[PDB]
Parts: structure tokens; C-alpha cells; sequence
């Protein structure tokens, strides 16, 4: 007997050759593999093949090759590959990839892939199955920016702040040892993974060190604390000793030093750079110059992404107004000027087609959208395609070199860059689950589930009082992963080595997973997935133009967007 | 070039299920007054006492039928089916607890069929 | 009023269609989410009017068509649900492929 | 001096041969007994009873016979009676039914019912007081789902699930013990009682019973899961060594065998047969007959509750859209019109006013309505008065037989059924104060006050900012018992005797109240307060026909239900 | 706006109201919560104006009559209560048997 | 729909906007959380509407005029910001003085 392959694919999710369209872009994905044996499908439901004795096994107890959960039939989309597969998890970690079910009577069972008595079922045939998002640039400024963040298929944070202080709307910092163990025990109550950056200003080791030992993840260097070469030295003195990742906003008033000032502080040595375009921040004109560096571990934010008729004229607006700047003094116009270019917002959309640019990053609540990391990489990677054509590496006419290329910069170079990619950022065994399945029509823009630690945390789901769970209205709610104690058990709070070592946890009363951060100080660009690429970026210090390998990076701002009209209430 | 948001373009072909296994047909009678809907993956053998077959034609086997699919029996309805072949180890416990080992054990699954009233036990 | 949960998130059905039905007064072709405001709140007032399940499963499929919503929107809806209070209490309203 | 009954039953409620019209239902309930000494009411306020010296005894310790809380002039309506007394709770259970006050200057003083300086006031003059309801048929999907339930009369949820899984969409389960073990801490979150069951599936015994060890209350059969003969036998065989209860959605397909196959797996052991009308699963068409056997608990879930004119359209096109069931394939058609039958429907109305289906419950959001087992079980009883008469047992005019016969089941048989009558399901002296005080205009509608281990957990009330807590908006509100630890005080977690001690909720840290499932084994029908028929019930397989006692069984639809328009706003 | 919680729960209220007026347009008896909120909304409307508190203890006697809502509606409302910010500051309201 | 946090909580500017626009018509100078809902309103709706971020940096300074609000309010409002779905994805709106 045979299926016709619209009749498989609508039944079982697609397979092999078959493309999916990502949301209403013009971005095709296609089944590079799959791992299931046609009419041995694993599905749930009456009359289905996931019952007793059936392809459910009656006879293994949990410990014996059971999973806690199966998602079945899941088009993976991942730096690893677009692929179909079951997704098997257990203690909250994914422990399989492959075919789950029953190997008393199934062909081709992964054999720690068996659905027992203890298993639960998750269908994702027809979903898009994503690792969580990573935002490595957040602000902590106001609790329900957590949500906003889940909703767009984000399960990490890492960054900074202790609520709407002026430090915080500023810079991703807590400072000190009293306010990282106050903002360790506010996480307790935040329904997403945390890590939290100290402040990397100082010109002694043991101020600075002293966060990292209380609990800190990582260091912040702004410019608003005085991003000074001996606030960079010490930061990064204190990053290698303590194997934590250290970011950077440099001195976009070149007070201190200009670029070439910066990259001989560091001297050599791994950072982060945030907002690397530099609308966001850096020295004026040319810190987007630190992307070409085999050192540095560049990250956009995202209200540049990608570059639209608006952008400037919302930038120069917003820059004015936040930094309290007067349209008729003339050094302010100068200022705004200086970091707000079209000239560096164009090439940065090429930078990251090009994979020169490894990250993406919101700057929630600071100048940049919680909610909006995954929408813009995909808007962004959408605009390049039109603009570019098709990436050469492509093949049967699908966009999978460029999702790959694009998925990467919001899920596993981020958790690379902060040393927490043994726990998170890519559906691996041996990771924590952590997964986002998306319908493909809202690929990108409203997360289905999402799942933290193998149990639902958020979802769209409808009426509490309804027969079914579907009926209006349909919103993002908190699911009961987020309730009670289970808070603890779906959530990871990364913290330093020492502060492991020394017993914060403890100390602090902390409940959540503790996630050690590790192996940040000997990266490099060479180690961004898919975005990998060093080379001389010039750029014009009276033009603005931006030039790799001699040639001029430019492109034009688009009027309309996909993932915008079609789908927001407002 | 309308844009339909998530659509599938599969390509083209056909998918074979149940590829490379043995499949046969067999004729099987509802003798009850109430409907039976049998999933593609029981152990055929083992469904309704009431559905009339030759229960030795149903031992290690299943439909070869879409997986998560099911044929349906009306009260008194007469109709072939075409089964494929089990894998994996080719083992089934519980259900109807006719087996419970593995499917190679015809004689004793078919004693246990006669011995508890599954029509068809020849 | 006593409201219960429902009947609070329910207003919001209601705000939700207002503001769509005053975006299609204005010339504009609507969205997805605007399309589902529309005709969810149609269903629950049509519950209160006190119609049947079944007039509303057919009037549902004409409250909307195509050239008043954004292109993708009608194969983005492949059915409304609302739960509303009839005469007769709550009942389940699906309206299938409501806009052709 | 005398008081005449109308100003009598304005200061103080009815007393004894009054009646009271339960919303806007023609049922009449009438005052049986009143606990009371004419003259020596107590009562609350400037000038009123319970004052130092006076109706408050100034003397006694709360030690010494002195209440925590005292509720005055309730009209209890339970299975037990309707009748006026004063309930008085210490240590959140009720510990006297009579009359409080002061036995220092009061005749008829309940002995251990003092007003002292510790005891709170609850005025329930006016309101009809129930036990909370016991939802036996819960799925935890949306966590939105407990104050649905807490506004409509419901303080236990028992039945399964992890959030909006597939398995959890369909099963009353949380299957194995991990899923269990998260489910467990997340109810340390939940503002209402809970009891967990696990997956009744499996051909050997061991993962089953780990369930039971990891801190499941029962187990379910589902058909999704493969309701055959050895999942209903394995099960049964945990349950009987276990001492929990057995819930079943047994085999609609009639795969592995008809209903007289179950029941020979079932072999006379104690089984809860949930929807046993059949719309919400099961044998078809004739697994209402369960409901005859002495050995089946039987429940009906609420969207067949009652028979209206809209039923059968809304359960048809509900059932083909949430199996994905196509109206041009002529088997999934013929399965719909054998699952959802007017004739049985109709039947399942009669077979509740006759005391042969013993139970109610949700099937919240999976074919079941969260917020309203209490509504349809009192809009069943009006449709029943109306189409059948005054039941024969009734005396003077009155509804007392029916409201006894219809509170039973969601109060009393529910918990009976799953083990926990000991703590909950009854407004006795000795059990947990969970208490529902409804205004009688608003009765089984719209909770006025939900009482948990004697603290208001939930309330319909006004602006928090105004003057005084009934200016506009009233509405639905978590109350103090829901707030910090006090929602491990005011909740019970149901757990198996081997799981508490084995020491699972100190594993887990639970800090919830727990209470034990017990004799759930040597019960059967006979034990269904009021409920209690056995009878051979036939079901024609040709016609549907429901026959007792050789009398067809059938009802019309109704156009109109009370307890429905004037009330809700949607 | 700087909304506390006050105004925002009471913004629902103007919602139920809308809700509620739209119904009675197209010809229904209004039903409990309707009645409650069409009251509630005259009464902080009013404070709005700046009517006194007597003015508006009067005219809410008058807002819907019997022949307005449905059987027994009438006789469930005793008195409706609103807070709302007149030309003085916040004060109570209290409509005394508001629909006769 | 499926609403996220932001629509949800925005849905409450185009309500509050409903509720001043009925105070403004029946004669009312209108108060500082007025003001700030209708002018916010104005600008979701135009970039619903497909205008540009610096039409409604424009056309906010001309929505309100001094004597549509109440004294003192135009010297409380320095500037109003909105964040809406432009046909080109989410752009903050800011309007400096909206009311001279
Ligand atoms: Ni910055
Ligand atoms: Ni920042
Ligand atoms: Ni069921
Ligand atoms: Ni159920
Ligand atoms: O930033
Ligand atoms: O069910």
C-alpha cells in the first residue's frame, strides 16, 4: 500500500524533499532526513499506535529505556540539521533522537526510545521543533518582560538589573555582591533560565571578582560606567580566571580611546560585543569593525533588524529623547548623527547573511524588544534573500544554508558565547529540553508550547472555562511548569564556578537547577556555528561606508515586512 | 505567487508503508450486533472474540493499513483485509493476554484463542 | 455583576471586534487576529440573541469573505471556536473554513 | 414576644418548615430542623449578639472549647439533611454542627461551640451552605481551570495531566513517576484540593504500581492508552493491593472485546466508570449499562447535562472536529452517530433522577466544562421536576428528596468513591472545612464565598480601592487563604498509603496538608449516598433504546434552562 | 497615563456597559450583569460630569426600567455601588432598588 | 487570535481612547489620562492605518488642542510614545508637546 506524499505529509508532518514555508516569508525549509519507518509512525489518540502492547510497551518500568516524553513526528530545525524525527526526554534533558515506540513489534526503535507506562505524549507532526531561544542581552527592568519573552520562543536570559534603576535601563549590570544575591532570589520566581552580569568597571581585581564569587555569570562593560582600558583589562582579568564570558558597550564618545584603544585593552583575549552595528552603542563611527576579529564574539540587538524606511527616522527620535538631547544644540545633532547610520545598518543586514555577525540579542527594555529576536532574525534573513538572491552554498531550491546560518545566531552561538552550551541552545542529547514547536503559519512570531525542562511552561491556548481547550480567545497564558515548586525543577540559574564552589546556592536558599558556566575563555569566531567568518572590515571615517574585501556593503531599506501586519493586533 | 502561510510543498511520489514484509489477505466476519473498529497496530489475532477469521492467520501480523488508521466492522459486516507482518522482535504481552511472548508460540496462542471463546480457532 | 473568569476574558472579545469592525470601517483589509475577533464576537452575541448552534455554524461562514481580509488570512482560519451561553446554557460553536 | 416568618427569615434565614427557591429552578428546598434557641441567635455587629460578656464568652483560652471561626444561621443543604444550625471550624476542620454562643447567659450552647476572644465571624443568614464539590474527572491542561472551578462551588480536583500534552488532552493521566513527582510540586501552587492519577496501562504490574509509589491517589483506563482486557486486569490488581480507585473510558471501538468483555476483565472488583452515558467515551452503543452493577461507581461528566435542544448538534461537530473526523468519509460519519445518541442522552437525565447514576463531573477541557458540574447538576433536577413531577418520596410541596438526591452527587459520592470521604465531601463534624456559601438567588451559579481549611480562599467582591468591598466591579477573587504559605494550610495533596510512607512528600518538599486514599476496595453501588440503584439496564444495539425494569426510558429536549441567560454576561 | 488598579478594573465596567447597550439596541431584555453594568457606568459617567452624589442617588431610579430587563432581574438588584472621582475626590454611590 | 502579552495590554489604550473620545463629545475638557489615551490610540491606529513613523510624529501635535483639555494638562504632557506593528514591523513613536 501506498500514500500519496500531500496525504503523509498532512497526516504525519513531511518528509523527506518535502519544503515548509516559514510563517508568511518567502523562506523555504526542506526534510533533509527522517528517521521514522514508513507504517510504524508513532501517534497518539483512539484507535492509535501509541497503546499498551502496542506501540506503547506494558512490561518496562520507567528506568528501563522509558521516556518521561515523546514528541512525535517533529521537523527539527537546528544548527545540527532540518530533519524529522521523534524527540525523546527524560529527567528533563533530551536523551533521544530518533524513532520512539515499541520494539516488541516496531522496526528501526531507538533503544532508549520506548513508550511505556510512565511516558507522555506531545504531537508535533506538522510542527517546527526549535531549541529555545538565548538572549544574551537582557535587561531586567520590568518582571512581566518574561512573558513577553517566552511567547516569541525565548528560555533564556542572561544580562542584567535590579528593576527600573537608572543603572539598569542603562546597562545589562547588577552590581555588587548585595544585588546579584537580591536578583539570585527574585529569579526563584521567573519562569525562564537566568544568568546575571555583574558591573565590569574597576580598576582593582577585588571589586570586580567579588560579583563573580557572589553569584554573578559574566560581566557587563558600559560606557556609562566608563569604558575605560583599565575597566576592559581588569574585566577580562578577572573573566580568565573565573571562566565566565564578559560583554562590552565601548566608549562611542572615543573619551578614553578609539576602536584600535579597545582591541589593545582586550589584547587578544575573548569578549562578547554587544549591538556590534553600534546604534546600540560603540565607539563612533567604526566599532562594527570588531566583528572581522577572531576574538570577539559579535551580537546585533534587535531594533536595527533588519534595516526598513522607519529605522532611521524611529532611531534618531529614540536616541534624542533617551539621552535627553535638544534638536537645536549642536553637538547633540552631531552625537545622534555620529551613531545613527544608514551606512552601518545596511551593511550589518549583509554582515549577518554573510555570517560576520555570529548573534542576535534583543536589549530588552533598553533599546531593544523583548518579544522580537526570533521575529526579526527570520525578517532579517527574509530581506536578504530578496535582496541577495539564494546563499551560492543552496541546493534544491531550498533556504536551508540560510536557516541554518540564521537559527544558529539566536539559539547556539549565544549559549557558545556564554559558556552554557553544555546545558542549552540546540535539540542534542544530553540537553536540557528546552524546545519551542511552532505551526509553521506563526513559525517565528507566536510560539504554539514551549518547553522548559520537558514540561510545558507557556502555550496559546483558549477559554479555561470551555469543553476544549481551543474555543476563544486563544493568548499566551502560563502553563504548569511555571506553578508551585515545579518552577524550580524547568528552570536553570547559571552561575560562576566559585560561587558553585563556595556554596551560593545554599547560602541564598535557591531551589532552581544550578547550571555552571564554563569554557568562554578559549572561543573564538572560528567557534560560531555556521557564522564563522573573519576579514577586515573598513570602515569610512568621513562616509560611513562599510568595505569587506574592497567591496562596498550596501542595500536598501524595505517599505513592509513579513511577520508584522498579517499577524499583530496592533 | 499567493502567499498561503506555512504551506507544505512536498515533493513528489509516493510513500510505500510496511516495505519489504510479507502481506495477506483474509476475509473477517462481524457476528456481533455492535460496531468494532480494529487499529492498524493490535495484534490481529487478539481483536474481538465476535469477529469470525481464521485466528491463525492473525498471529504475528497486524492491517497493513496507515499508521493511527483503523477498519471498521458494522454488526454483521463480511470484508477482507490485508495484514502485513509485526517486526521488531516480533513479541506482544497483554491486550488480550493470548500471547504474552513471543508470536513464534502458534500452537499455545491458538489453545489460549479456543480455550477462551476468539471465533475462528480451526 | 459577579463575573467569573470567563466572563472577564470574554470582554475582551468583544474590545477586540470593536476595534476590528472600526479598522474595516475605515477602508482597511483585515488581519488574522482581527478576522477571529470579528467573527468569534459575532457567535457569542448570536448565542445571546438566542439562535441555535446550527444557524450559527451557517451564519459564520458568512460574516467575512476574502476581499475584506489580508491575503494568506482565509487559509490561515481553519475554524472559529466559541463557547457562549445560550437559553438552553453554554454550547460549543465551530465554524469551519468561515471565510472562502 | 413574637417575630412574625417573614421578618424572622429577613434577620436571621428560614427556620424550620420555611422554603427557599434555588435560583430561578421551580426546586424548593424546606428547612428540616433548626439547631437554634428562639431569642439567643447569634449574630455579628454594632449592638448585636457576639460581644464580650455577652453572646462572646470572655473567659475561655482557645483551648478550653472556644471556636476558631463560627458561620451563623446556615441553611445546610447536604446529604445529611437541610436544615439551620451554626457551624463551627478550629484548626480548618468542622469540629460542631449546633448552635455557638455563650454558655455563660445562653440556653442550647453546643458545648465545645464557644465564641471566645479567637474566634472570627462568618454571617451565612440568608446564604445556603454546601460542602465543596469534588471533581473526580479533571484534566490539568490550563492552570486558568482552578478559579473557573473555585467560582462555581468546586474546592477537590482529581484526574491527571501536565498541561496541554496530547496524552493529557485526552487522559485524565500524569503518567509514571517523574511526570507525577513535577505534577506533585506544581500543585503546591494550586488554590484548591488535588489528587493525582496515574496511567492505568500495562501488561506487567511493576510500571504501573511505581505510579502509585511515586504519589498517585488512583490510576486511569483510557482507551487512548488501549482499555484491554489486561491494562483493565494489571490495574485492578495495583488498585486491590494499593487500597486507591480505578477510573475507566473503556474500548468505544469495541476492539478487543464488547462491554461484557470489560466487565469479565473487571471480574467484580470496584471500578469509577466515567461519562457512563457514553458521549464522552466508551463500549458503543450500551456502556450506560455499567450503571447497573453493583461493583461500578458510575459518573456522568457535564456536557450531556441535561438534554437540550442544542446538545446533540454541538456533541456531534465537537466530536468529528477534536478527532479530525472527515464529513465525507462514511466510517468516521458511522463511528460519530454510534458514539453520540439522543437516545441515550435522554436516557442518562431519567437514570440521574432515579438514583442509578451516582456521581457528576467536569471532564474539564477535554469534553467537559471546568466551571459548571454544580450548574447542570441543578438545571438536570429542574428539567427532571418539570418532565417527571414531584419525585413520589417528597412531602409538603417540597424538593427535599431530589435536593438531596442531586447535591449527593458531587459532594458526597465523588469522595466516596475515591477514598477521601474521611477528610472532604460532607458538611459532617470531623471533616476539612471546605465550605460554599451561596446567596440563594445566585445558588449553583455563582459562589458568594469558598471557604478552604477555614479560610476564605475565593470570593465574588467589589472594588479593592473603594470605601467598603461591594462597590463595582464584583467579580470572582483570589482571597487571602490563596497568598503566600497559607495555600499549603488551606489544601490537601491526596496521596496512596505507600507513597506517604515511603516519605514522597518529604522527597519533594511538599508542604501541603496530605491526606491519605483509603477503603476504596470494599465498597460498590450500595455505598452511593442516594444513589444507590441496581438494575439490569438494556440498551437495544438496533435502536439505542434505553429499557429498566422493561419501561423504555426517554425525555424530550428542553429549549430553555434555567440557572443560564439572567446570570452570565457571555 | 499613570492608571493605578482602580482605573484599570473599572475601564471593564464601561466595556460591560458598551456591551450591554449594544444588546438593548437590537431589541433584548437585558439580564443581570447587563442591568448592573448599564447602572454602574451611568453612575461614574455622572461623577465624571460632575453631578453630586444626590443627583445621581436620584436619576440611577431611572436608568432601566421593569419592561428594559428580564423576569425577576428586577427583584435580584437591591442596590448598586460605585466609587468614582468627582469634582471633590472619590466618593460612594449607593442606587437604593434601582429598577422598580 | 492568539494574543500575546502586548496585545492584550494595548487593547486597554484603544478602550480608554473609546471612553475619553465619549467624555470629549458630550462637551467634557478632557483630563491628563484622557489626553494621553487618545493621542496613544491615534498613533496605533495610523500605524495600522500603514502611515509613517514621522507622519504621526506630525499629526500627534494636532490631535488635542489647549482648550479640549482641562488647565494644566498640556504643560503635564511633555511627550507621548507608542510602540506599533508598521506595515515594516514594530517603530516607537514619539511626539514631543503634543498639545501647545
Ligand atoms: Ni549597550
Ligand atoms: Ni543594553
Ligand atoms: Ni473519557
Ligand atoms: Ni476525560
Ligand atoms: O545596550
Ligand atoms: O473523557
Amino acid at each position: 500500500m501506498k500514500i500519496n506524499r500531500q496525504q503523509y505529509a498532512e497526516s504525519y508532518g513531511p518528509t523527506v524533499g518535502d519544503q515548509v514555508r516559514l510563517a508568511d516569508t518567502d523562506l523555504w525549509i526542506e526534510v533533509e532526513k527522517d528517521y521514522t519507518t514508513y507504517g510504524d509512525e508513532a501517534n497518539f489518540g483512539g484507535g492509535k499506535v501509541l497503546r499498551e502492547g502496542m506501540g506503547e510497551n506494558g512490561t518496562y518500568t520507567r528506568t528501563e529505556n522509558v521516556l518521561d516524553l515523546l514528541l512525535t513526528n517533529a521537523l527539527i530545525l537546528d544548527y545540527t540539521g532540518i530533519y524529522k524525527a521523534d524527540i525523546g526526554v527524560k529527567d528533563g534533558y533530551i536523551v533521544g533522537i530518533g524513532k520512539g515506540g515499541n520494539p516488541d513489534i516496531m522496526d528501526g526503535v531507538t533503544p532508549n526510545m520506548i513508550v511505556g507506562t510512565a511516558t507522555e505524549v506531545i504531537a508535533a507532526e506538522g510542527k517546527i521543533v526549535t531549541a529555545g531561544g538565548i538572549d544574551t542581552h537582557v535587561h531586567f527592568i520590568n518582571p512581566d518582560q518574561v512573558d513577553v519573552a517566552l511567547a516569541n520562543g525565548i528560555t533564556t536570559l542572561f544580562g542584567g538589573g535590579t528593576g527600573p534603576a537608572e543603572g539598569s535601563k542603562a546597562t545589562t549590570v547588577t552590581p555588587g555582591p548585595w544585588n546579584i544575591e537580591k536578583m539570585l532570589k527574585s529569579t526563584e520566581g521567573l519562569p525562564i533560565n537566568v544568568g546575571i552580569l555583574g558591573k565590569g568597571h574597576g580598576s582593582s581585581i577585588a571589586p570586580i571578582m567579588e560579583q563573580i564569587d557572589a553569584g554573578a555569570a559574566g560581566l557587563k562593560i558600559h560606557e556609562d560606567w566608563g569604558a575605560t582600558p583599565a575597566s576592559i583589562d581588569r574585566s577580562l582579568t578577572v573573566a580568565d580566571e573565573a571562566d565566565v564570558q564578559v560583554a562590552i558597550h565601548s566608549d562611542t564618545l572615543n573619551e578614553a580611546g578609539f576602536l584600535e584603544d579597545t582591541l589593545r585593552a582586550i589584547n587578544g583575549r575573548v569578549i562578547h560585543s554587544f549591538h556590534v552595528e553600534g546604534a546600540g552603542g560603540g565607539h563612533a563611527p567604526d566599532i562594527m569593525a570588531m566583528a572581522g576579529h577572531p576574538n570577539v564574539l559579535p551580537s546585533s540587538t534587535n531594533p536595527t533588524r533588519p534595516f526598513t524606511v522607519n529605522t532611521i527616522d524611529e532611531h534618531l527620535d529614540m536616541l534624542m529623547v533617551c539621552h535627553h538631547l535638544k534638536q537645536n544644540i549642536p553637538e547633540d545633532v552631531a552625537f545622534a548623527d555620529s551613531r545613527i547610520r544608514p551606512e552601518t545598518i545596511a551593511a550589518e543586514d549583509i554582515l549577518h547573511d554573510l555570517g560576520i555577525i555570529s548573534m542576535m540579542s534583543t536589549d530588552a527594555l533598553a533599546m531593544g524588544r523583548a518579544g522580537e529576536m526570533v521575529l526579526r532574525t527570520w525578517q532579517t534573513a527574509d530581506k536578504m534573500k530578496k535582496q541577495r538572491g539564494p546563499l551560492a552554498e543552496e541546493k534544491n531550491g531550498s533556504d536551508n544554508f540560510r536557516a541554518k546560518r540564521y537559527v544558529s545566531k539566536y539559539t547556539i552561538n549565544p549559549a557558545i558565547a556564554q559558556g552554557i552550551a553544555h546545558e542549552v541552545g540546540s535539540i542534542e542529547e544530553g540537553k536540557f529540553a528546552d524546545l519551542v514547536l511552532w505551526e509553521p503559519k506563526f513559525f517565528g512570531v507566536k510560539a504554539d508550547r514551549v518547553i522548559k525542562g520537558g514540561i510545558i511552561a507557556y502555550a496559546q491556548i483558549g477559554d479555561p472555562s470551555a469543553s476544549i481547550p481551543t474555543p476563544q480567545p486563544v493568548m499566551g497564558r502560563r502553563m504548569y511548569g511555571t506553578v508551585g515548586d515545579l518552577i524550580h525543577d524547568t528552570n536553570i540559574t547559571f552561575m560562576s564556578k566559585s560561587s558553585i564552589q563556595q556554596g551560593v546556592p545554599a547560602k541564598l536558599g535557591l531551589k532552581r537547577r544550578i547550571g555552571t558556566v564554563k569554557n568562554c575563555r578559549n572561543i573564538g569566531k572560528k567557534d560560531m556555528k555556521w557564522n564563522d567568518v573573519t576579514t577586515d572590515i573598513d570602515i569610512n571615517p568621513e562616509t560611513y561606508e562599510v568595505k569587506v574585501d574592497g567591496e562596498v556593503l550596501t542595500c536598501e531599506p524595505v517599505k513592509e515586512l513579513p511577520m508584522a501586519q498579517r499577524y499583530f493586533l496592533f | 505567487n499567493y502567499i498561503v502561510p506555512g504551506e507544505y510543498r512536498v515533493a513528489e511520489g509516493e510513500i510505500e508503508i510496511n516495505a519489504g514484509r510479507e502481506k495477506t489477505t483474509i476475509r473477517v466476519s462481524n457476528t456481533g450486533d455492535r460496531p468494532i473498529q480494529v487499529g492498524s497496530h493490535i495484534h490481529f489475532v487478539e481483536v474481538n472474540k465476535e469477529l469470525l477469521f481464521d485466528r491463525a492467520e492473525g498471529i504475528g501480523r497486524r492491517l497493513n493499513i496507515p499508521s493511527g488508521t483503523a477498519a471498521r466492522f458494522e454488526p454483521g459486516e463480511e470484508m477482507e483485509v490485508e495484514l502485513t507482518e509485526l517486526g521488531g522482535n516480533r513479541e506482544v504481552f497483554g491486550i488480550s493476554d493470548l500471547t504474552n511472548g513471543s508470536v513464534d508460540n502458534k500452537e499455545l496462542i491458538l489453545q489460549r484463542a479456543k480455550e477462551l471463546g476468539y471465533k475462528g480457532v480451526e | 455583576m459577579h463575573l467569573n473568569p470567563a466572563e472577564k476574558e470574554k470582554l475582551q472579545i468583544f474590545l477586540a471586534s470593536e476595534l476590528a469592525l472600526k479598522r474595516k470601517a475605515r477602508g482597511l483589509k483585515l488581519n488574522y487576529p482581527e478576522a477571529v475577533a470579528i467573527i468569534t464576537s459575532f457567535i457569542m452575541e448570536g448565542a445571546r440573541d438566542g439562535k441555535t448552534v446550527a444557524m450559527l455554524m451557517e451564519e459564520g461562514k458568512h460574516v467575512l469573505t476574502r476581499d475584506d481580509v489580508m491575503e494568506g488570512v482565509p487559509e490561515m482560519i481553519d475554524d472559529i471556536q466559541a463557547e457562549a451561553t445560550f437559553p438552553d446554557g453554554t454550547k460549543l460553536v465551530t465554524v469551519h473554513n468561515p471565510i472562502s
